[PDB]
C-alpha cells in the first residue's frame, strides 16, 4: 500500500542499490533469484508465483556497471527492462549528463517509472541514489528529478547523494557538476541524506578495524542507513516515521534541505563481544563528532532538527532517557527557533547481518539523520574550489561545447552563494 | 558498440601498432590466426570495440595499415600477427616519401590520402557506434609525420564529434635519428594542434632511460620500446572496454584533461615497471603503483615535471584493488607535491578503476599527464626549427615538393603560442 | 556501583597489570577468556554474556610489551582498543614521554578513560600503575595525570609507584625522571602507594627463600598488595574502606601523601606449615623495619598514619590487642599531631593464592600503608643524585632538545627542596 | 616501525656489513635467498626495523653497500648472502680513492654520493617510522673514511632528528695498516664529532688480542672480528628489536650516555666471549657475564679504561635472567669500581635487557662504555698526525685533490679540544 520507488543512477548509485537490494532480499527472506523459500510490498511486487520484482530501476549511461548487475548473482531479480542503460557515458560532465547524452535516455526512465507507480497504489515518494561528482550522477539526476517534479509534483522525492569529500577526491571537476546539481536540484527536492567516501572510510579504519576497505564496505554501511530510514515502511515498530515524516521533521526552509546520515553500532564481531551497547551508548555514538559519516564536525555548527530512528531490542523510556543525556549535553547546541529538535522513530525488526560483511550482529541499532549548520563549511569549500576553477576558466570548455553556457555557470554560483547567506541567517539567534 | 578505428601510419607507427596489435590480442584471448582461444567471457563482452567478427568466428582487427614503403607492409605481414589483419587494409605506395614532410603530405600523400580514406569511411560505416580514432606515427619522420597529419585533418573534417588521439613519437633531445627532424616535428606539431583532442607524446631517449635504468634491459630493442607504448594504449583503451569500479571512455579522459582546446599534450607512463631480478623483493600495491607513476624518471617522454605544473593527470588503474587505497593514495600525492599541481584547478587528478589486469600481472595503472613541462619539449622543437630555418637549411626540398615559407613561418608561430599558452597557464 | 579504573603506564605498569589481573581473575572465578564456568563489578563490566572485560587501560608507548598482552594467555579478556600503544618508546626520557612522543597518545588514551568512566555509574577514582624512573612512567605518567586532574578534577587519583631504589638501579637518569614526576604528579595526585625493587628482592629472599627471583614474584607481591587494596570494594567485611577512606586517613597535608606498601604473611609453603601466623604476628611483621617493602629504615623518621588492612579470618578484639601493643612498644615512634594514626580495615576474603606463585596457602593476612617521615632520607638521596648530575650537566641536552627548558630543571630541584622542607617541618615535635 | 637504514662504505665497512647481516639474517631466521625459514613468531614481530617485504614474502636488507671500488662489490655480491641486498642499492665507482681521505670526500666522493644520497632518500621515504642510521666504516681507509664522513653530513643535514650511530674501525696503537692513517683519521674524526650521535670506536689490535687470549684462535681471520663487531651491533639493535622485560632503541642509550653533546665516542664490548675449550668448563651466570664486560681486556677499542673515568656504561642484556642479579651486579661493579667512574653522575649504568638471547646462547650481553679514556686513542692520532704534518708529509696528495692546510689545522683543533674535554671531565 505504501510503496516506494528507488531510482539508481550513476556508478555510485548502482552499487549502492546492489548493496541496499541485497541487503533488502536478505531481510525479507527473499532469494536472489525472486522466489521465498505484506512486509515485502512497498518495496517489492509480486507477480503470481513467489517471484519478487524489486520496485526500483537502474539507469546508467554506460553499459559497464548495468552489465554486471546483469550478470551477477542477482542477474533474475530485477526486470529486464528496469535495468536501463545507454552508450557513452556523461564523463565527469554535467552538460553530457543533462542536456546531450541524458536527453536520449530520459524518456525511457520516465516511461518505466510511469510503469512503477501505475503497479503502484499509493506512491509514497521515491529514493534516488546518486553521487554528486559524477557525470549522469548530477546532470542525469538533476534532469530526471525535475521530470519527476513536473510529473509527481506532490511525491515526496528523497536522495542519497554521496557529497565530495573534503581531501579525498576521484576527479578534477568535482566542484562544477556538485554546485550545478546542487541548483538544479535544490530546485526540485524535498530533502537530500548527505554521506562523504572519506568519512566512511575513516568510520570503517577506527571502528570497524579494516585498515583496506573497498567500496563495498562503503556500500554496505550506506545500504543499512538506508534499511533503517525504510524500516518503518518495511516493518512494525512502536513510533513509525513515513518518507512525509522525514521531509517535514527535517527540513525547516525549502532550501536547507541537507541532513546528514549516521548510524551508531558500526562495530566488529570481537568488539561487539566486548560491550554492551545500549540506547544510550549508540545515541552518544551518533552524535559524537568522529562517528559522522559527513566529514563536517557538528561543533562548528547548530543542529536544527535530528531524527533518530531506533530499531530492535529498543524501550522507548530509554529512548527518552538518552534523548534528554542529549539535550543536557553543553557540546551539542541546537538552534534557538527549535525547541524541539528530534523526530524519534522505533522500529521492531534487528538490523540484517549481510553474511560476508563486517558489521556485527547487534540487538539494537539507530540512524541519525541531521539537519546542522555545519554543512555550511563543506558547502563554503566547494564553492571554493568553484571559484578558484571557474576564475581559471578550467575546463569550462567541456561543459560548454555540449549544451550549456557561462550565464548557467555563473547563475549556479550566485544560487550557492544565496544557500551560503540563507544557512548563515538561519545560524544566527533570534533577537 | 564504441567501437575504435586504429590507423598505424610510416615504419613508427606500423611497429609500435604490430606490438599494440598483439598485446590487445593477448589481453582479449585472439590467437595469431584470428581465433578466440581465451578464458574468460569478458574477453569477448568487448570484443567489437577493436576487432570485427568475420565469418567463422575470426576477429579481424579495425586497423588501417598505411606506409608509403612496401617494406614495412612485407615485415608486418611476413611476422608473427601477420594473418591477423585484412588483406584489403594494406593501403601503401612505392616511393617512400624519404623523409620530407612535404612529400608526404602534399604529392604522395594525395593519392594515398584517398585510398586510404575510402577504406576508413568503409571502416566506420561498418561500425555501430563510433567511439573515436587512434593514431600511431612518429613526428621526425616523413610519411609518418606528413600522412598522419594528412589523415588526421580530413579525417576531422569528416568526422568532427570523434575522439581523435594520437600516440605520437616526438623528437628527442640529445639525439637525432632524422636530419630534418625539427622540420616535419612543427609541422606535424602545428597540424596537431588544431585537429587532435589528445596527443601523447613518447620520446624514445625516455624509452631507453626505462629499459637501462629501471628494467635494466642490456640490449633493449625496438621490440620493448613498443611493448611499453603499446601497454600504455592498452591500458586507456582497457579502461574503455572492460568493466571496472570506476569507468572512463576516450572521451571521459579527453574532459576531465583538457582544460583548453589547445592543451592536449600528454606524458604517458606505465606503473608496474619492474626488473626480472627485482620482481621478487617488491611489493605490488597501490601505494607502489602511484608512487612509481609520479616519479619523474617513469614518464615517458624526456621532460621533467618538475620544471613545470600539472594541469591534470589521469590514472588508470587495472586490477582488483581499494577505491580507498586509490583516493588516499591520490589525495596524498597531491597534498605532498602542492607545489608542482595548479591551483586553478582542484583536484587534478581524474581516476579510473578496471577490474581486469594485464596478462601476467596482479595490479597496474597507466598515468597520463598534461602538464605544462611539454613546453619545454616544443621550446626545443622551436629552437633547432628557427636555426635551421635561419640560414635556410633542408628547405629547397620542402619548396620543391610545392610547400612555401609562409607554411614554415605559420607552423612555427602556431607552436610559438602553443608554448606561450603553456607557459602563461 | 563504586566502580573504579585501573591505569598502567610503561613497561613497569603493564607487568604489574598483568599480575594484578590474574589475581583478579583468580580470585573473581573468572576465567583467563572472560567467562565464568556484583564482587566483579567495581574492576569487570558485562557484556550481555558472561564475558567480563576488566575495567583498565594498558597504555605504553613502545609495542612490545603490550604485543606480550595482546598475545597471551589472557588475550582474549583485555577490549582490544584499551590495549593502547605507541610506536617509539620515550626512551628513559621524562621530555619524550610527557612533551614529544606522549602528546601524540594522551587524547587516545583520553578518550579510551572517557568511555570507560561514561560505563560506569559511581566511579571511586583511578589507580594508577608506573615506575618513576622510566620515560613513560614518568612523562606520560605526569601528563595523563595532569589532564584527569583537568577532567575529572574531583575524583580520588592514587597511583602504585616503583621508586627508585637507594642502591640497585637499572637506568642512569633516574634521580632525573623521578624529580620531574614528582613536580608534575605532586602537583596533581592523591596518594601515591610507593614500593621498592630492592626492598621486595630482600624480603623474597628472606622470607620466600628465593634465590634467584625475577620481576614476575615482585608483581605477584604488589599485586597481593593491590587486592589487599581493593578488597573492601571487590568484598565485604566488618570493616569497609574505599578509596576516599585512603586519601583521607593517609595524606595529613596535600604534598606530604608517600605512603609505603607493607605486607605481613609473605612466607613459602614449609615454613606457613612450621607457624601459626595469627593477627599480632602479622601486624607485628608489618612493623617490622625489614619487612618494609620501601628501603626506608622506619626507625630513622615518626609514623603519621597507619592504615592496616586484614583480610581472611580476622577478630576485630585480636586486631585492636595488636594495635595497642604497637603503641605501647618504643621502637615504633609516632609523630605527636596524631595522637590516633590507625585506620583499620577487616575484610572476610582470604587471599588468594595464584597456581604458581611462592606465597602460601593463608587464613588472614595485612597490609599496612604507611606514611612515615622515613621517606625524607630517600628524598634526601635522589635530590643529591640530581644534583650532582645537574651540576655537571649531564644528559640534560636529551631533556632539552625534546621539548623542556633547564628552567623546569630548577624548578623541580626548587618543589622538591621545597618538600624536604615540609618533612622536616612535619617532622618535628609541637611546643 | 622504528625502521633502520644500514650504510655500508670501504672495504672495512663492507667486509663487517657481511658479517652483519649474516648474523642478523641468522636472527631473524630470514634464508640466505630471502626467505623467512625461522620457528618463533617473535623473529617476524619486529623484521621491519633491517628488513624490507617484497613481492613473494621475500626480505631484503634496508642497506646500502657504497664503495669506490667494484671488488668489495663484486666480492659482496658472489659469497653467500649476496644475494639477499637489493642489486639497486650497490652503488660503487671505478676508480678506488687509494688511502686518500680527499679523493673520496672531495673529488669522486661527491658523484657518488650524489648517487647513494638518491637511494638513501628512496630507502627513507619507504620507511615507515624512521629511527635513525648506522653506518660501517673504517677512519683509516680511503672511500671509507672521507666517504662515510660526506654521506654522514650530508644525511645529518638532511635528517637532523634521527639517530646517526656509527660503528667505525680505529687505527690500531702498534702496527699501522695504511701510512696516511692518521691524517684520514683525524679529518674523519673532525667529521664525526659534530654530526654523529653515537661513534662506536672499534681497533682491530684489541680484537686480535680478544680473538688470540680469549678465544684461543690460532689463525684469527677477518671473519671472526667481523663477527664479533656484528655480535655488537646485533646486541645493540636487538634490545631495540625483541621484545624485553627492560627495553631501550637507539635514542634511550644515546640519552644515557652522551651528557654533553660532543662526547659520544664509546668502546664496545661482548660478555659471552669462550674458548671451545673452556666452554664446558665456565658457568654462564649474570655475575660471568658482567665480570666478563667490565673487564678491560674484553673491550674492543685498545684504551685501557683504569687510565680513565667511566662518564656512563649501557649493558645490554640478552636472555631470560633475573633483573635481580642484574641490577645488584651494576651495583657491586659500581661500588668496587668508585675511582673508574665519574662522581657528578651517580648510577653510571643503564641497563636494559631483551628476552631473546643470540643464537647458540643461553645468555649474552654488550658492553657500551663512554669514558674518558678515548683520549688516550685520540692523543695517539694527534701526535702521528702533528708528526707527519710538522715536516708535511704525504700532505701533496691531499692538497692536489683541492684541500688546504688550513682544513687540517681545523682538524686538529678540534680533535685536541676533543681530548681536552674529555681530560676536564
Amino acid at each position: 500500500m505504501r510503496e516506494c520507488i528507488s531510482i539508481h543512477v550513476g556508478q555510485a548509485g548502482v552499487q549502492i542499490g546492489n548493496a541496499c537490494w541485497e541487503l533488502y532480499c536478505l531481510e525479507h527472506g527473499i532469494q536472489p533469484d525472486g522466489q521465498m523459500p505484506d512486509s515485502f510490498n512497498t518495496f517489492f511486487s509480486e507477480t503470481g508465483a513467489g517471484k519478487h520484482v524489486p520496485r526500483a530501476v537502474f539507469v546508467d549511461l554506460e553499459p559497464t556497471v548495468i552489465d554486471e548487475v546483469r550478470t551477477g548473482t542477482y542477474r533474475q531479480l530485477f526486470h529486464p527492462e528496469q535495468l536501463i542503460t545507454g552508450k557513452e557515458d556523461a564523463a565527469n560532465n554535467y552538460a553530457r549528463g543533462h542536456y546531450t547524452i541524458g536527453k536520449e535516455i530520459i524518456d525511457l526512465v520516465l516511461d518505466r517509472i510511469r510503469k512503477l507507480a501505475d503497479q503502484c497504489t499509493g506512491l509514497q515518494g521515491f529514493l534516488v541514489f546518486h553521487s554528486f561528482g559524477g557525470g549522469t550522477g548530477s546532470g542525469f539526476t538533476s534532469l530526471l528529478m525535475e521530470r519527476l517534479s513536473v510529473d509527481y509534483g506532490k511525491k515526496s522525492k528523497l536522495e542519497f547523494s554521496i557529497y565530495p569529500a573534503p581531501q579525498v577526491s576521484t576527479a578534477v571537476v568535482e566542484p562544477y557538476n556538485s554546485i550545478l546539481t546542487t541548483h538544479t536540484t535544490l530546485e526540485h527536492s524535498d530533502c537530500a541524506f548527505m554521506v562523504d567516501n572519506e568519512a566512511i572510510y575513516d568510520i570503517c579504519r577506527r571502528n570497524l578495524d579494516i585498515e583496506r576497505p573497498t567500496y563495498t564496505n562503503l556500500n554496505r554501511l550506506i545500504s543499512q542507513i538506508v534499511s533503517s530510514i525504510t524500516a518503518s515502511l518495511r516493518f512494525d515498530g512502536a513510533l513509525n516515521v513515513d518518507l512525509t515524516d522525514f521531509q517535514t521533521n527535517l527540513v525547516p526552509y525549502p532550501r536547507i534541505h541537507f541532513p546528514l546520515a549516521t548510524y551508531a553500532p558500526v562495530i566488529s564481531a570481537e568488539k561487539a563481544y566486548h560491550e554492551q551497547l545500549s540506547v544510550a551508548e549508540i545515541t552518544n555514538a551518533c552524535f559524537e563528532p568522529a562517528n559522522q559519516m559527513v566529514k563536517c564536525d557538528p561543533r562548528h555548527g547548530k543542529y536544527m532538527a535530528c531524527c533518530l530512528l531506533y530499531r530492535g531490542d529498543v524501550v522507548p523510556k530509554d529512548v527518552n532517557a538518552a534523548i534528554a543525556t542529549i539535550k543536557t549535553k553543553r557540546s551539542i547546541q541546537f538552534v534557538d527557533w527549535c525547541p524541539t529538535g528530534f523526530k524519534v522513530g522505533i522500529n521492531y525488526q534487528p538490523p540484517t547481518v549481510v553474511p560476508g560483511g563486517d558489521l556485527a550482529k547487534v540487538q539494537r541499532a539507530v540512524c541519525m539523520l541531521s539537519n546542522t549548520t555545519a554543512i555550511a563549511e563543506a558547502w563554503a569549500r566547494l564553492d571554493h574550489k568553484f571559484d578558484l576553477m571557474y576564475a581559471k576558466r578550467a575546463f569550462v570548455h567541456w561543459y560548454v561545447g555540449e549544451g550549456m553556457e557561462e550565464g548557467e555557470f555563473s547563475e549556479a554560483r550566485e544560487d550557492m552563494a544565496a544557500l551560503e547567506k540563507d544557512y548563515e541567517e538561519v545560524g544566527v539567534d533570534s533577537v | 558498440m564504441r567501437e575504435i578505428v586504429h590507423i598505424q601510419a610510416g615504419q613508427c607507427g606500423n611497429q609500435i601498432g604490430a606490438k599494440f596489435w598483439e598485446v590487445i590480442s593477448d589481453e582479449h584471448g585472439i590467437d595469431p590466426s584470428g581465433n578466440y582461444v581465451g578464458d574468460s567471457d569478458l574477453q569477448l563482452e568487448r570484443i567489437s570495440v577493436y576487432y570485427n567478427e568475420a565469418s567463422s568466428h575470426k576477429y579481424v582487427p579495425r586497423a588501417i595499415l598505411v606506409d608509403l614503403e612496401p617494406g614495412t607492409m612485407d615485415s608486418v605481414r611476413s611476422g608473427a600477427f601477420g594473418h591477423l589483419f585484412r588483406p584489403d587494409n594494406f593501403i601503401f605506395g612505392q616511393s617512400g616519401a624519404g623523409n620530407n614532410w612535404a612529400k608526404g603530405h602534399y604529392t604522395e600523400g594525395a593519392e594515398l590520402v584517398d585510398s586510404v580514406l575510402d577504406v576508413v569511411r568503409k571502416e566506420c560505416e561498418n561500425c555501430d557506434c563510433l567511439q573515436g580514432f587512434q593514431l600511431t606515427h612518429s613526428l621526425g619522420g616523413g610519411t609518418g609525420s606528413g600522412m598522419g597529419t594528412l589523415l588526421i585533418s580530413k579525417v576531422r573534417e569528416e568526422y568532427p564529434d570523434r575522439i581523435m588521439n594520437t600516440f605520437s613519437v616526438v623528437p628527442s633531445p640529445k639525439v637525432s635519428d632524422t636530419v630534418v627532424e625539427p622540420y616535419n616535428a612543427t609541422l606535424s606539431i602545428h597540424q596537431l594542434v588544431e585537429n587532435t583532442d589528445e596527443t601523447y607524446c613518447i620520446d624514445n631517449e625516455a624509452l631507453y632511460d626505462i629499459c637501462f635504468r629501471t628494467l635494466k634491459l642490456a640490449t633493449p630493442t625496438y621490440g620493448d620500446l613498443n611493448h611499453l607504448v603499446s601497454a600504455t594504449m592498452s591500458g586507456v583503451t582497457t579502461s574503455l572496454r572492460f568493466p571496472g569500479q570506476l569507468n572512463a571512455d576516450l572521451r571521459k579522459l579527453a574532459v576531465n584533461m583538457v582544460p583548453f582546446p589547445r592543451l592536449h599534450f600528454f606524458m604517458p607512463g606505465f606503473a608496474p615497471l619492474t626488473a626480472r631480478g627485482s620482481q621478487q623483493y617488491r611489493a605490488l600495491t597501490v601505494p607502489e603503483l602511484t608512487q612509481q607513476m609520479f616519479d619523474a624518471k617513469n614518464m615517458m617522454a624526456a621532460c621533467d615535471p618538475r620544471h613545470g605544473r600539472y594541469l591534470t593527470v589521469a590514472t588508470v588503474f587495472r586490477g582488483r584493488m581499494s577505491m580507498k587505497e586509490v583516493d588516499e593514495q591520490m589525495l596524498a600525492i597531491q597534498s605532498k607535491n602542492s607545489s608542482y599541481f595548479v591551483e586553478w584547478i582542484p583536484n587534478n587528478v581524474k581516476v579510473a578503476v578496471c577490474d581486469i589486469p594485464p596478462r601476467g600481472l596482479k595490479m597496474s595503472s597507466t598515468f597520463i599527464g598534461n602538464s605544462t613541462a611539454i613546453q619545454e619539449l616544443f621550446k626545443r622543437i622551436s629552437e633547432q626549427f628557427t636555426a635551421m630555418f635561419r640560414r635556410k637549411a633542408f628547405l629547397h626540398w620542402y619548396t620543391g615538393e610545392g610547400m612555401d615559407e609562409m607554411e614554415f613561418t605559420e607552423a612555427e608561430s602556431n607552436m610559438n603560442d602553443l608554448v606561450s599558452e603553456y607557459q602563461q597557464y
